[PDB]
C-alpha cells in the first residue's frame, strides 16, 4: 500500500482527477478569500481612517 | 379638476406640502390693527443631516447625510396658531395646535440608526 505521505500520487497518471483536485484546491482558496473578507467586514470599524 | 382622496392615496403626495406658481412673487399687506392667524403651516423635510461625533475635540464636526428608513411619514402639517403684529412691526407666530411632530428614523453610513422626534412643538 501507499504510505500516508504518498496518497496524492494516484493523480500522476489521471489527468481528469488531477483537474478535479486542482478545481477543489481552487474552490478552497476562493472560499477562504470570501470567508476572510466577510469576517473582516464583521469586525472592521470604518469610522476613523486617520487614527 | 380638484383632487380627491382616491386620486392621492398611495402616491406619496399626502406627505408633500403645497407649492406656489413661479408667478407668486407678490406681497401680502399687514394691517397693524387687524388680527391674523396661520390657518395652515406645513413642513416637508427633504434632507436629514446628523452631526458626526469625533474622537478629538479639536477637530470640527460636520453634518453627514443619512438614509430615511421610515418612509413617507415625515411631514408636519395642519399646524395653526396666532400671528401677532408686534409694536415694532414684526410678526410673531405662536403655534397652538396641529400635527406638529413626527417620529423619524434615519440611518448613517455603516448602519447606525438615529431616531428623532422631528417637531415644532410650542
Ligand atoms: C486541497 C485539499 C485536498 C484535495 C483536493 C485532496 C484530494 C484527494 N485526497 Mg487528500 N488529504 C488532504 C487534502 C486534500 N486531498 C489533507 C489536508 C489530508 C490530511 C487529513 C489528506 C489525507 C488524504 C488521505 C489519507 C487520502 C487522501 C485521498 C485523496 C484523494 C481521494 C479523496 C479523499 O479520500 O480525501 C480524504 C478526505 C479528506 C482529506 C478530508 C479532509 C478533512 C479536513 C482535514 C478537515 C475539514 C473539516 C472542516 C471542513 C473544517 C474543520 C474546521 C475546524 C475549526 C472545526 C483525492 C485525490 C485518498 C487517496 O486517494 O489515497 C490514495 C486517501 O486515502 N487524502
Ligand atoms: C504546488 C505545490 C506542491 C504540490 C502540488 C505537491 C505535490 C506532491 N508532493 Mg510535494 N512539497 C511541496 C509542494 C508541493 N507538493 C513543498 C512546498 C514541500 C516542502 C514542504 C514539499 C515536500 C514534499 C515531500 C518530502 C514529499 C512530497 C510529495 C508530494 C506528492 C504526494 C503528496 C501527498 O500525498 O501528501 C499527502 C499529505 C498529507 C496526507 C498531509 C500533509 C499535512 C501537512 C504536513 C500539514 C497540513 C498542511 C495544510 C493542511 C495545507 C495548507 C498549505 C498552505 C499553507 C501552503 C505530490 C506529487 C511526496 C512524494 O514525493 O511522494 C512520492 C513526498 O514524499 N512533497
Ligand atoms: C485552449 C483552451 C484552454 C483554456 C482556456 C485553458 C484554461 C485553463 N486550464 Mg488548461 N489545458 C488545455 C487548454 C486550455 N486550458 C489543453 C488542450 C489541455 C490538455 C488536455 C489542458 C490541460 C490542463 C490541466 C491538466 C489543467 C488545466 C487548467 C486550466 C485552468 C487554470 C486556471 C484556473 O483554473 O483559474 C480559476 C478558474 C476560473 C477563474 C474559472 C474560469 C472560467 C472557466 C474556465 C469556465 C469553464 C467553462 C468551460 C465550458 C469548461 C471547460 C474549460 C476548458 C475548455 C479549459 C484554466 C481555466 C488547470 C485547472 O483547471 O485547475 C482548476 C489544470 O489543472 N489545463
Ligand atoms: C501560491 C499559493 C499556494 C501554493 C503553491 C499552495 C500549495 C499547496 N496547497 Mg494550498 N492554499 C493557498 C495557497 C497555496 N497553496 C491559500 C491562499 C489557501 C487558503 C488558506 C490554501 C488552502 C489549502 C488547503 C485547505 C490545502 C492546501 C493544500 C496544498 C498542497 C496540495 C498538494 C499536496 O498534496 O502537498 C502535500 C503537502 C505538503 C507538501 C505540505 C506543505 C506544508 C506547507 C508548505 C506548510 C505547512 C507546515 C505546517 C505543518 C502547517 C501547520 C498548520 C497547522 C498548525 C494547522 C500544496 C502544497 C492541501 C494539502 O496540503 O494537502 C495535504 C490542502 O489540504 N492549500
Ligand atoms: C475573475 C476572477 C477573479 C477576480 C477579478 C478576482 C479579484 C480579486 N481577488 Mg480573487 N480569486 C480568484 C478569482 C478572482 N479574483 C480565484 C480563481 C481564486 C482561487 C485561486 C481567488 C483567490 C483569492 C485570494 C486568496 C484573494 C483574492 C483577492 C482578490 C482581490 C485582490 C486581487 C489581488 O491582489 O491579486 C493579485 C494578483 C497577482 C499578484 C497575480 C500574480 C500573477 C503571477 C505573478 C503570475 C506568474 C505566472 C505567469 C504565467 C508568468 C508569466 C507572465 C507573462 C505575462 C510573462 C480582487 C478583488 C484577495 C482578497 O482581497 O480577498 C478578499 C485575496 O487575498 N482572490
Ligand atoms: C507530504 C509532504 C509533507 C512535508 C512537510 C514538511 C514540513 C517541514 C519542512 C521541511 C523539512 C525538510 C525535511 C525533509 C526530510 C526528507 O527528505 O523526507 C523525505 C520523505 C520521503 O522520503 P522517501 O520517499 O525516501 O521515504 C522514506 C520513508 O521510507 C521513511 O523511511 O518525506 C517525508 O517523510 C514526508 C513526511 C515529513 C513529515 C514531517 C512532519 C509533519 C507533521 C506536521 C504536524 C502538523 C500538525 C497540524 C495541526 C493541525
Ligand atoms: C456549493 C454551492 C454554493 C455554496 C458555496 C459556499 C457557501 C462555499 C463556501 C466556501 C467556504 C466558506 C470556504 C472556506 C474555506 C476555508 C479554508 C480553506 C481555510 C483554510 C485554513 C488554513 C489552511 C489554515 C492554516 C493555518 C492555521 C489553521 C493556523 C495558522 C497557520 C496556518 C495559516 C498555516 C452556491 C450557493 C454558491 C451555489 C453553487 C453551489
Ligand atoms: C454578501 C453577503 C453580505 C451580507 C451582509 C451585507 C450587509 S453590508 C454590512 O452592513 C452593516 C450594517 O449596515 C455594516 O456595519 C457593515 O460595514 C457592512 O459590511
Amino acid at each position: 500500500g501507499l504510505p500516508w505521505y504518498r496518497v496524492h500520487t494516484v493523480l500522476i497518471n489521471d489527468p481528469g482527477r488531477l483537474i478535479a483536485a486542482h478545481l477543489m484546491h481552487t474552490a478552497l482558496v476562493a472560499g477562504w478569500a470570501g470567508s476572510m473578507a466577510l469576517y473582516e467586514l464583521a469586525t472592521f470599524d470604518p469610522s476613523d481612517p486617520v487614527l | 379638476q380638484t383632487l380627491t382622496y382616491d386620486d392621492i392615496v398611495g402616491t406619496g403626495l399626502a406627505n408633500k406640502c403645497p407649492t406656489l406658481d413661479d408667478t407668486a412673487r407678490g406681497a401680502y399687506p399687514i394691517d397693524s390693527s387687524q388680527t391674523y392667524r396661520i390657518a395652515r403651516l406645513c413642513l416637508q423635510p427633504t434632507t436629514f443631516l446628523v452631526k458626526e461625533e469625533p474622537k478629538n475635540k479639536r477637530q470640527e464636526a460636520e453634518f453627514v447625510p443619512t438614509k430615511l428608513v421610515t418612509r413617507e411619514t415625515t411631514s408636519l402639517d395642519q399646524i395653526q396658531g396666532e400671528l401677532k403684529v408686534n409694536s415694532d412691526g414684526s410678526l410673531t407666530f405662536v403655534e397652538e395646535d396641529g400635527i406638529d411632530f413626527q417620529p423619524v428614523t434615519v440611518q448613517m453610513a455603516g448602519g447606525e440608526r438615529i431616531p428623532l422626534l422631528f417637531t415644532v412643538k410650542n
